[PDB]
């Protein structure tokens, strides 16, 4: 209140306000939702393998 | 002033013949980060009239600060979560992240006064299973997920001719009519009463509720992936002497911030009217 | 770019972080655009300027 | 390095492709002509036409959309049947949208019709609907293209059927001359490591008359 | 800066982040403007096509 200029600690800046603050980072990487195949008892299975 | 968390996308299937090479294709990744910037508040000063008034009135304020705390607490988070419904997925990892869920119904509200009280609940049931459909079209599992509906939601739910018979199976599922909505769907119901009015928020510019915000009024998300709180201040209480104001004051300042991860497994529905 | 003053460059610098962050906080970690929105385009002037002092 | 999740998103996506793939054969068969030297022993194809109201808010129209995919789904099954297939090795296969439309059914998920379906209401669970069991798969193709070759490129009337009720034994064959593997290997010469996956096989419908396509034309 | 396009806000927070970084790098842990700065130039008129196009 009765200090409009301050000393803001991880805030650059001539006149502070720019945020160069650390992130916390806790290895945590969000990719997507997997699936499984379902169609292995909803097919008959032939397998050419190594022969044409 | 930052919590970050990472993102990432997928690959793509192709196909070579015969002696076709195989062309690479990249994968895309980004990160998330939530900033806490705002610190709530209350003080409560008493100008040294305690020594005439024998009442302390000190231990139903802080009940009362807790309380209000608690509200305030409850309310960011449900707005948080309403107000994702309009985020859009960046196209460079777009086939991962999908964007919000926002499913409309019609209520007539207080409007309906006969049989047509019925025709609310199957809009809400509808509506909610719409949501669902969409959340396990985004492969979202559903072990974890979790239904919240504002009292007069609640209520209109209550008269449903189809989700509160024994006929249709409620041998373990909504088995009475008193007010006990526990499962629809297939997912755990929780009467909330503490959805936003249109009102603002303390904790922000960004957080004030807007017209069509306030309709809102029914939320399905999972506890465990939806919503992360950062915490820089711990609700704390203080009581300290003010020499120079002659008086005594109370103070109850906690600070943090609540962001989405995957806002895409979150179901939001408005109901607009009739 | 580089024929640029000091307080130019540092005027950039500042404009480009400032705007980086905020906009990044707006896209990630969801902040509702139509209250958010109209704060960032208060902050695009400065770095209009800033961009126009360094481009010439 | 995040090379486990890109292993696992591989994996998924494999995945995908082979129920996309299985899915696209099915859905291009349901016109399968019958070669004309063949015709008294092999039918044709089996394509079921239905109209639902996706758009409606009245109790009615719910009742009139899960009669119509019951209904559509029991033509099927009656039509079967006049070909004399077994129905004991059956499964159906219905979008997530059909099996949400479906679940309005006002003789189906009672007890007032005999056991079976209980809580299917409540639990947004069907288990079977004519006589056979019901699966939800969420891997329906859209009007895009199919990795396997250009000729499982669904159109736009193709991404319209949502619902396929086949046989596990006598329907689909799928060969298979290399399994799904992976390996990363180091690139001397290009400065980089690269991770591979890859799988070669061929889905193939014998049989094309032993399944039934049903096409929801919107309204 | 938010009736603009998802694609629009995007590629517009790409160039502020990448802008934010780079000459950051430039000022500090000093890097000789004489060889970076032309190379940061020509990275500006993406910059001010992305605000451009933002602030419509």
């Amino acid at each position: 209140d009765y200090a409009g200029n301050l000393t803001r600690p991880h805030w650059g800046g001539a006149a502070s306000d720019v945020d160069i603050h650390l992130e916390v980072y806790q290895n945590e990487v969000d990719t997507r939702f997997q699936y499984q195949a379902m169609f292995l008892g909803l097919s008959s299975q032939r397998s050419v393998a190594d022969r044409s | 002033n930052t919590y970050r968390i990472d993102r990432l996308n997928t690959s793509s299937v192709k196909g070579r013949t015969s002696g076709v090479a195989l062309e690479p294709t990249p994968v895309r990744n980004d990160k998330m980060l939530i900033v806490v910037d705002t610190v709530l508040y209350i003080r409560n000063p008493i100008d040294y009239q305690d020594d005439w008034t024998a009442p302390d009135f000190l231990t139903e304020m802080g009940q009362n600060n807790g309380s209000e705390f608690a509200e305030v607490f409850d309310q960011a988070h449900l707005i948080q979560l309403i107000k994702g419904r309009s985020w859009v997925a960046p196209a460079h990892l777009k086939p991962a992240f999908s964007d919000g869920i926002e499913i409309e119904a019609t209520i007539d509200s207080d409007v309906t006064t006969q049989a047509g009280m019925e025709a609310n609940a199957i809009a809400i049931n509808q509506a909610h299973k719409a949501g669902i459909d969409e959340l396990i079209k985004r492969k979202v599992p559903l072990n974890d997920m979790i239904t919240l509906v504002s009292t007069e939601i609640y209520s209109l739910l209550l008269e449903h001719p189809k989700l509160f018979n024994k006929d249709w199976g409620d041998a373990n599922a909504n088995g009475y009519k008193e007010r006990r909505a526990v499962l629809m769907n297939g997912i755990p119901v929780v009467e909330c009463t503490e959805f936003p009015d249109a009102g603002t928020h303390p904790l922000g510019s960004a957080y004030t509720v807007t017209a069509d915000d306030a309709k809102c009024r029914m939320v399905t998300f999972s506890k465990s992936r939806t919503l992360v709180t950062v915490e820089a201040k711990p609700f704390t209480s203080r009581i300290w002497d003010d020499e120079q104001n002659f008086a005594n004051v109370l103070d109850c300042y906690a600070m943090y911030q609540v962001g989405e991860r995957r806002p895409d497994t979150a179901a939001v529905v408005k109901f607009n009217e009739a | 770019v580089a024929k640029a003053t000091a307080a130019q460059r540092q005027e950039f610098l500042r404009q480009l972080n400032i705007l980086a962050k905020d906009m990044y906080q707006a896209l990630t970690q969801p902040q509702d655009l139509a209250y958010r929105g109209p704060e960032i385009d208060a902050k695009i002037a400065a770095l209009e300027a800033a961009t126009a002092a360094v481009k010439a």
